[PDB]
Parts: structure tokens; C-alpha cells; sequence
């Protein structure tokens, strides 16, 4: 199910399923970070894995994120999608995330 | 290795919820007015008056179960205070868009054929069981479509989804003081079939009768932004700090 | 980086889901928080009239 | 739990073996 | 190949048996009414064809509330309104295809029991709000699907997506979803073809006025309970 | 699919064993140190991704020595600074994409012992002027791959094209190369990663800022001689 | 002699299996993470030595949490800031040793878990109170433990004796004391080890500076979580 | 329902078995 | 004590078997 990645203002309504990405002329920059608290509030909270999580307190197993593009057949690119275990803050630069 | 039998639709659905709530005055209605309860109440029996138990039922279309209900009858007292009475009720249950008694002492409290339950507030609170009693295999919980064949119906009340009544009275006369009787109906629902699992509902309810939505006038669980807002798709509102 | 041609839109967009696995599990059931109520709900009353 | 002393198949408690 | 009938649409596909489920007759065991229902195969079984919807920037979604959008075309209209009683699957095929230049996404869901829900107000969706016809409907707010529930959830449901990078095409293959087994076509909507544009129509190119054609082809009909038509 | 460790490439390919070998670890007979070297496996086996160098019109070339563009980065970093020793196999999987419209060729070539030249000088290159580090170097004279040899010749090496019509990324997979078994990382690079515009990049179309970015995934790390690091 | 890893300490002798259990490594159907945890073998299983301490005569005592005194040192360190989980157990060796005419003895105890508390406030400890690192910390009320237990009573824990008559050294070898199979190392302790004057130094001949100096050996290692340092 | 802790065969439950 | 008509384990007497 759909996360709400962009959940910012000025994202109004059907705006926040999407997340607009588009051609950078720095280096290695970043796109989006999604918090990742299934239970608590934010990008996962109106999800199927997040509302009926929210029916509940202890949780386990394992995630599974699609990632679906919407560009056209002639949009070419590539991405990396860094899973970073906690303990330390949100890395922002591509060398401290592919870690 | 992990037991997954809390998650399991009879564990989800089968919490024993609040489903009705009147406190109906207790007194000489000799010289109260006609929208107010003399000594009885009637309830369509509904899961949508307490949007907890509505959204977990909301979260399927189609739902088989057999309502438990469990009528719990409380007292209290409308100057000075004296000892609370142990009041007898009749719960009778009556079908749908059947004849409902219009007084507290009318002769259709007899309970000829219909199931009553008498009870006391001293006791244990009276849990009956109702069973599956639509005509259709489940209970359509959403309804797109119109009962009536003109065009005049209800959007989304089909009345095969309607349990019936819950007509409760007190059985005693009236008392010299008044009371305030508060009467909980609490519905479990069980041996539950559920199919087709929709979306949960994020946005406030406005009626039970219907699934009309306004929606909280900021983010979280607005119109326009479900989800609370944050700074930018880049920003990190729970991040750690060292 | 993205590229794209001179004819196809720069602003591309990304959807993103999320699922569970099969090793998912939850317990200690609750109350849910995304929802909930401070008034009766319209027509309530009219379950009883 | 297999109390059930009434004549009705419905009555018994929620069964919650899966 | 999908040949239903006389109609036929070549196709390159992908599929979605709905909640993994066939659309077959109904039953014997599993039947109700007395007499034997009548199976207008080759006459029903077809696709038919609605109007295209015209897939823009600013548009938010449209909605077919299924037999509704079918009560008045063919055979299957002409069995509907001479029968009190019908049990059909459907085969939706949505058509959406644009060049390899244009950028877009259609989240084509089918919804059972898509019990809508106007905003801001407590009345009810009338009879003229909801049984629409073959012309469809426009989701007023597609985030919510139009009953307070969310669009991000909506996936639980049928749905095939129409990404326009990877696919031209939407096929959901519904079966009979009621509680009862034959219903009323009339005054009852079991399915709903909810098309939305999760990500909008965008180019560079020259502007196409590209559309969304919809061919919704009932399964499996029996029709029963026969007199004069309405 | 290109997973090693927790890393991932998702790719859809045709890879490059270097001289027909695939890393392995150090063989028990051919093994010269007495004690066990330890073998961190899915902590430095995994894909290192450098910063990504921007694929221009004027560009002349880059070279990344290895394992000096990782002896900083991870726990492949942590264990080059805390053992003497290491033997390290490499996965390079270079990635460089762009539209069907953009035209360019990548000699993305793996060259062993790339003792490099200064050009119009006697003076040997420094310290400074080969290990550069993770930031990569630039080809003086790609033309003669900085050494007086030939880049008409470098495909005896170990080397893969990203010819940008065909294909988009390249994947060459280095065994350890060296004389002795294993070496000190600190002074010596055995491998370096020579990525060349032979056919620079051109289009028509509006100008994207199109990168290379490099993925190297060490491979069969052994580590020897654990002290204090540097 | 304990040789563990490329460290080594000739002794002489009585360790300590604390609580009967040997340190191993976490069994797979105890294992809780999906992804196969590292297991840095000689790099992290050998012997830490920490400061020495001044063994002196109005000395209260001294308490090392584990890992939080290992939490920067050698490739224990490096894989603890680098990797989000960590199940480690621990071969403490105390050495303290001073000649025949010295008298005292050594409570060398581990406490499992040593939630310690602050005197005569109600406030906790705080993060600097606790987390002291490789410095270790200091009873203030070693009679008390500092947590209002009794130091009579906790020789329950796992606990070797230093007689200086006796013997000049302790050994104890502690397995994971956790309720959870692995754990965060930057804010949680399983062990401390607390080393208590129960009868101080005491010597009639020329007073030499006695040290009590302190090897951890951690001990089947794991590791989880792997992404960039802290 | 078989619980009849009685001496006589009319106290029984509702006989509904048919 | 041998009494247990609930449907879960941990609602049993305190197992004071030893």
C-alpha cells in the first residue's frame, strides 16, 4: 500500500503519494527520507501495514518497500535506497547511507 | 517462530465493544414530554454509534457473525441521597421495523414470542446471544445500492444488515425519587467470517448512518493531508541527535 | 542523476508502497488512535427515536 | 474451552482455533 | 488474445483473477430460487465498450459503479431489465496507452461495495449521485475514494496499475462479490471500476487529448426471475 | 542480481571474470603467514560506492587505484588500518546511464599495476600524485593511459564497455593480483579502475549533468596482522 | 596459559564460568534478525587491557561496564560504532599482584545488569554518571554496592577472589546476560565489573604503587546491524 | 442440553429434537 | 488443581510443580 512519502505542506491531497523527483545538477544528492515507525505517526501510518499496526503494540518481521517509478519510457536514471539501522542520526550525504 | 494467532479475525473483531449508551431518567413521567424516555428505550441494533468498534468492522465488506450481547445497567441519582435501588429490566428483542412498545407497562412487554431478558443491576450484567440473522450469507457492512425499489431508499442501509431492536425497560413502577439509569450494551461479535478486506477509514466519521467525511481542519487525518505534514520529503522529524 | 529527453517531463514522480513479509507479526492488542470521537455522531439518536 | 450447555451451535464461545 | 462472445481485444497480458477468484456459475447447492436461470452466453459474455474519459492534468479520477454502467447496452441491458434477478462476473479491460514520451500512473481499482459518502454535509448520496449510468462518474476527492477511507489503502483491493512507462493496459477479473448469490441490478451496485491518477498525465511533446477507454465484458451471467421490462 | 553482503545491485547482466579468475581466499598451501588470517565477510564484502564524476563533453578520463579509493570507507577501511595485511578480490560494477538520444563509449578498463608517468618530466610521480584517494583521479593523456603505453592496447586488460546505446553499466570482477599473497595496503594498489571516454558524450537534446557513479564491492577479504591503526 | 586470539596471558589457573555458561555464539533457533550476523573472530575475541588503577590504601573500589569499556577500543570498537547489534560474551583476567608481605584481598565480582543510585537524592544517575568508558568508574559507597544492596550478599554474582596471600589474579568468564538475545552497546550494559578493597593493602616494608590492572577479553562475538559509524 | 439433576422426567428441558 | 476452561496457556494456576 501506498506510503505518503511527501507529507509536507503545500502537498495537498493526492500530492503526497507521489514523490517528485527530477534532474539534479549536483552530485549524489538526496531525494527523501522516510520515517520509519510503523506504530507511531507519519509516512507509514496510512498504510496496511501501518493502520492495523496501530491496532496493536508489539511488532516484528521484516518490511517490504516498492519503490514504483512513474516517469516515461524515455526517462532513464538509476537510485540507491540506503536502509540505515538506528542508533545514529539520518545520514544525509550517499557515502554515509550505503554503509 | 513467531505466533501469529492474535492477529486472526475472530482474536481482531471479537472485543466485547460499547455499541449503545442511553442514561434515561427513572421518575413520574406523568408530566415529561414526548421525545423524552418513559422508563423505556428502543435501540436499532447498530455496530456505528461508537466509531471504535465501526472502523474495525468497517474494515471488511462482508461480515458473518453472532452479536453477544451484553447489556450492562448502571444507577445513579437525579437533593438528598439514599440507597441505590436493585431495579429489575426487560431487554426485549424485537426485529426490525417490528412493533416496539410506546409505554413502560404496555402489553407488548409480554414477551409471547419475542426473546426477552429480565434482569437485575445487582447481578452479573445480562449477556444474550443473538445469532446470524441476515437473510443474506454475511452482513453487508458497506451497501452501495438502495433497498427500496423506488427511488426514495436509503443510500447504503440495507435493512438485511440491520440486527433488529433492542427494546430495554425497567420493570419496576415508578419510584418517589427520580434515578438516572445508564444503560451499556456491549456487542461481541463471533464465530466471525470476514471477506474482503478494504481500506481503513482515516478521515472522522459525521453520521451512522452513512460514510460521509469532512475530515480534521489540519494534518493529521485532515481532507487534504491525512498523514501530519513535516518540513520537506528530505526532513527527518524523529532523528537522532548526539 | 535523472535524464530525460527534450519531450519527456522532468518531474518525475516515484511511488512508493510498503508491505510486510511473511515473518511479520503483531500482538498486545489496542485501541486504535487514528480514530476516535468527542461527540456522539449524527443521527445517533435516531438509532433510538 | 468446550462448555456449552445450550441446544444451539451459535451460543458456543468464539472460536478462536487457527 | 481475450475473445468473450463476438468481442475480442488483442493483448500482448497481465491479468488479475480478483481476490483470487473466477467468475463462474452459480452453484446448484449454492442456489436459491427454484427455477432453472437463464445463461445468455454468447449474447452477454462480451465486452462492452463505455465511452473514453478524457485523461488530463487536472482530472482526478473517474468511477463506473458496475452493472450500473450496463444496465442499458446489449443483450446484458435487454436481460436486465426483463429479469428480477442476475449473478455476473465481470472481465474489466481498461485501455490507457500515450507515447513513450508521456509520464503517468492509473491506479484502475475495482471496489466492492464502494458505499460513496458526500463531503462536508450529514444527508446521504441521493439516487442521482450514485446510479449514474454508463456515463460514470468524477471522484470528488480520489485521496479519500469518496467515503472517508484512503487512497494509499486502496491497493487491498483489486487493482492493476497502468503505468504508462510500463503498461497500456488494466485487466481485473472480478467475480460474483455480494452476500447474496443473484441480487437486484437496479437498486444494487456490487463492484465499482474506481480509475484514478495517483501521478498525472505530464510531457514535453505536443499535446495528445489522451483518453481512457474502458471495456467491462460480465462473466458468467445468469439472469432469472423473468417478466416484462421497466 | 548483484547482492553481496547487505549490499545490492539490482541488474538485468554480463559481467567480466578478470583473466578468467573469480576471488577467492588465500589457499592453505599457498599461504605464507603462520597465523589464521581473519575473514570479514558480509561486514567488507559489499558494494562501496564512490562519489560519482560528472561524464562531461571535455572530459579526459578517471582512474580510482585500489584499494586506495577504500582504504577510509567502512569496515573495509577499519580492517585495511588495523591489519597489516590484506588480499582482496574486487567487484567494480560501474554505473553510467543517460537517455536513447545521448551517444558515448566507456573503456571502463581494469589495469593491473598501473604504474603511472608524469609527462615532460624525469621526476618520478609522488605520494600525493598517486594515492589520491576516494576523490579518484583524472587522466593527464588518457590517450596513453599516463604511462607511455597505448590506450588502443588496454583492452589486454580486464576491461568492459558502456556503450551507451547498448548498455548501461559495467561489471568486472578482479581476482587478487598481485606477486605475493598478500600486500600492504598502504603503500601499494594493485588494481586500478581506468574509466575513459573514448567516444565522448553528445546529444542533441536539452543537457543533463550525467554522471559515472562506481560501485566497488571488495571481494574475499582476508586481513592479517592485527595492531592499532593508523 | 589463555590465548585468545593473537593476545595471550600466561597463568599459573581458577576461572570463573559465571553462572555455569561458557560464552557462545547466538544459536540459530534463538536468533531473532533475519540477516546472518558477523562473527569478527580473533579481530574482537582477545585481550583488552585497560588502564591500571592505583591499588592504594584509602581506595573505596572500582567498576568497569562492559562494553562500555570497550566501546572505543581496537576492532571491538570499531565493529560496536559500525554495527547496531552486538552479543558478546567476556573472559575478564584481573591481574594484581605485590610480594609476601602485602596483605589484601580483591572482591573481584561481575555484577549482571548494576542499575546503579545516586546517595541521599532522589534524582538518577545520569548519562555521565554511568557511561564513564574505558575509564571506569569509582564506588562511592562500595559497603552499599551503590545501589542499596549489600556488598556481603554479592558474592551471588559471579566473583573470584584476589588474596594477595593466595593468588594474583581472577579470572571470570561471562557469558550474554540480556532477556533479549542481542542489544544496543551505546546505551545499555549487561556486566560491571567491580572490583572492591574488602581488606585493604596493608605492608610494613617500602610502599611501592600497587596497580590493579585489567584484561577483557570479550568473547563469541556477534554483530548485527551493519551500516556507517558513530 | 442433558443436565436434568432431577427425579422426574417432566422437569426436564424443552424437548426441541426434532 | 486441574482447572483450566480458558482457551490460553497463561491463564492457568501457578505451576507450583517442583
Amino acid at each position: 500500500s501506498m506510503m505518503e512519502i511527501n507529507n509536507t505542506e503545500s502537498a495537498v491531497g493526492m500530492e503526497r503519494l507521489k514523490v517528485d523527483i527530477s534532474a539534479l545538477t549536483d552530485v549524489d544528492q538526496l531525494l527523501f527520507n522516510i520515517p520509519l515507525d510503523i506504530q507511531l505517526d507519519g509516512p507509514l501510518r496510512n498504510t496496511l501495514v501501518g493502520n492495523i499496526s496501530r491496532y496493536y503494540t508489539h511488532w516484528s518481521g521484516s518490511l517490504e518497500m516498492t519503490f514504483m517509478f512513474c516517469g516515461s519510457f524515455m526517462a532513464a536514471g538509476k537510485l540507491i535506497l540506503c536502509y540505515t539501522p538506528p542508533g545514529g542520526s539520518c545520514p544525509t550525504t550517499r557515502e554515509t547511507a550505503m554503509l | 517462530q513467531h505466533g501469529v494467532s492474535e492477529t486472526l479475525v475472530e482474536n481482531f473483531l471479537s472485543r466485547a465493544a460499547l455499541v449503545s449508551k442511553r442514561s434515561f431518567e427513572y421518575k413520574d413521567h406523568t408530566s415529561s414530554t414526548a421525545r423524552a424516555d418513559k422508563n423505556f428505550f428502543k435501540w436499532t441494533i447498530n455496530t456505528r454509534s461508537f466509531v471504535q468498534l465501526r472502523r474495525k468492522l468497517e474494515l471488511f465488506t462482508y461480515l458473518r457473525f453472532d452479536a453477544e450481547i451484553t447489556i450492562l445497567t448502571t444507577v445513579a441519582v437525579n437533593n438528598t441521597y439514599v440507597g441505590l435501588p436493585d431495579l429489575t429490566l426487560q431487554a426485549m428483542f424485537v426485529p426490525t421495523g417490528a412493533l416496539t412498545p410506546e409505554k413502560q407497562d404496555s402489553f407488548h412487554w409480554q414477551s409471547g414470542s419475542n426473546a426477552s431478558v429480565f434482569f437485575k443491576i445487582s447481578d452479573p450484567p445480562a449477556r444474550i446471544t443473538i445469532p446470524f440473522m441476515c437473510i443474506n450469507s454475511a452482513y453487508s457492512v458497506f451497501y452501495d445500492g438502495f433497498a427500496g425499489f423506488e427511488k426514495n431508499g436509503l443510500y447504503g442501509i440495507n435493512p438485511a444488515d440491520t440486527i433488529g431492536n433492542l427494546c430495554v425497560r425497567i420493570v419496576n413502577e415508578h419510584q418517589p425519587v427520580g434515578f438516572t439509569v445508564t444503560v451499556r450494551v456491549y456487542m461481541k461479535p463471533k464465530h466471525i467470517k470476514a471477506w474482503a478486506p478494504r481500506p481503513p477509514r482515516t478521515l472522522p466519521y459525521m453520521s451512522i448512518a452513512n460514510a460521509n467525511y469532512k475530515g480534521k481542519e489540519r494534518a493529521p487525518n485532515a481532507l487534504s493531508a491525512i498523514i501530519g505534514n513535516r518540513d520537506s520529503v528530505k526532513t527527518m522529524p524523529h532523528n537522532i541527535v548526539n | 542523476n535523472l535524464i530525460v529527453p527534450s519531450e519527456s517531463s522532468d518531474t518525475c514522480s516515484l511511488i512508493g508502497f510498503i508491505a510486510a513479509k511473511d515473518d511479520f507479526s503483531l500482538r498486545l492488542m489496542r485501541d486504535s488512535p487514528d480514530i476516535g470521537q468527542l461527540d456522539h455522531l449524527h443521527a445517533a439518536e435516531a438509532a433510538y427515536q | 474451552n468446550q462448555i456449552n450447555f445450550y441446544k444451539d451451535s451459535y451460543a458456543a464461545s468464539a472460536s478462536k482455533q487457527d | 488474445q481475450l475473445k468473450l462472445g463476438n468481442s475480442a481485444i488483442v493483448t500482448q497480458a497481465n491479468y488479475c483473477c480478483a481476490y483470487g477468484e473466477w467468475p463462474n456459475y452459480l452453484p446448484d447447492h449454492e442456489a436459491v430460487a427454484i427455477d432453472k436461470p437463464t445463461q445468455p452466453e454468447t449474447a452477454t459474455d462480451r465486452f462492452y465498450t463505455l465511452k473514453s474519459v478524457k485523461w488530463e492534468t487536472g482530472s482526478t479520477g473517474w468511477w463506473w459503479k458496475l452493472p450500473d454502467a450496463l444496465n442499458n447496452i446489449g443483450m446484458f441491458g435487454q436481460n436486465v431489465q426483463h429479469h428480477y434477478l442476475y449473478r455476473s462476473g465481470f472481465l474489466i479491460h481498461v485501455q490507457c496507452n500515450a507515447t513513450k514520451f508521456h509520464q503517468g500512473a492509473l491506479l484502475v481499482v475495482a471496489i466492492p461495495e464502494h458505499q460513496r459518502g458526500a463531503h462536508n454535509t450529514n444527508t446521504s448520496p441521493g439516487f442521482d449521485d450514485i446510479m449514474k449510468g454508463e456515463e460514470g462518474g468524477t471522484f470528488n476527492h480520489p485521496y479519500v475514494l469518496d467515503d472517508g477511507t484512503s487512497l494509499a489503502c486502496a491497493t487491498i483491493f483489486p487493482h492493476q496499475w497502468i503505468n504508462l512507462r510500463t503498461n497500456n493496459s488494466a485487466t481485473i477479473v472480478l467475480p460474483w462479490m455480494n452476500a447474496a448469490p443473484m441480487d437486484f441490478p437496479l437498486r444494487h451496485n456490487q463492484w465499482t471500476l474506481a480509475i484514478i491518477p495517483v501521478v498525472p498525465l505530464g510531457t514535453r511533446t505536443t499535446s495528445s487529448m489522451v483518453p481512457i477507454t474502458v471495456s467491462i465484458a460480465p462473466m458468467c451471467c445468469e439472469f432469472n426471475g423473468l417478466r416484462h421490462a421497466i
